[PDB]
């Protein structure tokens, strides 16, 4: 069936992409991902654009000319790592936008 | 105030259950988008230059025009 | 089986009958973003770090996540001469109106 | 000097975005194309330390290769 735009799970194990040779933690986490369709009238929660309101229009009106705007995070949080830097020394860093927190259409 | 959100709110949720694949879905669709209809026709002054209320208002006729949904009817 | 681009999309406001308020333009070049996020992503289509993770996962097994998706990164107004609610002639710049890049999110 | 990792995405990118796997050696070159990606990634390593962008390159390649069938060593 045809879900429409969500935030779904999405779980990164970087031990079983071999990243704990340099990440030292978290070895996993939530990232979520976005999907699902993108459909007229947006609600206010998918937040788009003047583009995106516009594109959903027309795709609406015409789903020839333009295709439907797209589910994608417009919203999303960091994760501190631990991890071995190319000095070799352990570093703490933010990594931005790793977390999903909203989806909307784009 | 521009209060076309309350109406796309209102028609979203009255037809989020809504799946194409089952049998009644244009008949629930319509009665919705002709509240919809009402609704941002309430609020259009107040909307004037706003992108997502002329969107709506567009795209409710225009799908009422694909669906041959008639412009009066039951809610 | 395109890959992600920038396309043309092109807006009429007359077409649309928006003409008994906008005044200026009538019509405008807005694009849209359409076309395939595939491993590996180019710089241009300047991925956060969660769609370089999705796209590698998804390259990796289709089936744990779905690809990235093709969408404007760079948007630029217009601005728009029209009448407002009080029968004001108003310009205002309408953001996020024309799609300057597109990328993979 | 730095992490160089877009260099070698862009030569990757460059040289199979035309390849379809409608034609002949369409397995090949992607092959080769993508033994040269694995070299150039492995010669900026330890620039690129903790750059997601080097670290997926690095394993979506070894993935790639691994479904592919590249030969780890071979032409390019
Ligand atoms: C790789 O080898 C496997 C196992 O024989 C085969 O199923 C797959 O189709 C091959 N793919 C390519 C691209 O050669
Ligand atoms: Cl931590
Ligand atoms: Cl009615
Ligand atoms: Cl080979």
């Amino acid at each position: 069936l045809k879900a429409r735009c969500s935030r779904k799970a999405l779980h990164v194990n970087f031990k079983d992409m071999g990243w704990d040779d340099w990440i030292i933690a978290p070895l996993e986490y939530e990232a979520f991902h976005c999907e699902g369709l993108c459909e007229f009238p947006l609600r206010s929660h998918l937040e788009p654009t003047n583009h995106a309101v516009i594109q959903t229009l027309m795709n609406s009106m015409d789903p020839e000319s333009t295709p439907p705007t797209c589910c994608v995070p417009t919203r999303l949080s960091p994760i501190s790592i631990l991890f071995i830097d190319s000095a070799n020394n352990v570093v703490k860093k933010d990594y931005e936008d790793m977390v999903v927190e909203s989806c909307g259409c784009r | 105030q521009c209060r076309i959100q309350k109406c796309t709110t209102d028609f979203v949720s009255l037809t989020s259950h809504l799946n194409s694949a089952v049998d009644g879905f244009d008949s629930e669709f319509c009665k919705a988008l002709r509240a919809y209809a009402g609704c941002t026709q309430r609020t259009s002054k107040a909307c004037r230059g706003n992108l997502v209320y002329h969107s709506a208002v567009l795209g409710i006729s225009d799908l009422m025009s694909q669906r041959n949904c008639s412009k009066d009817g039951p809610t």
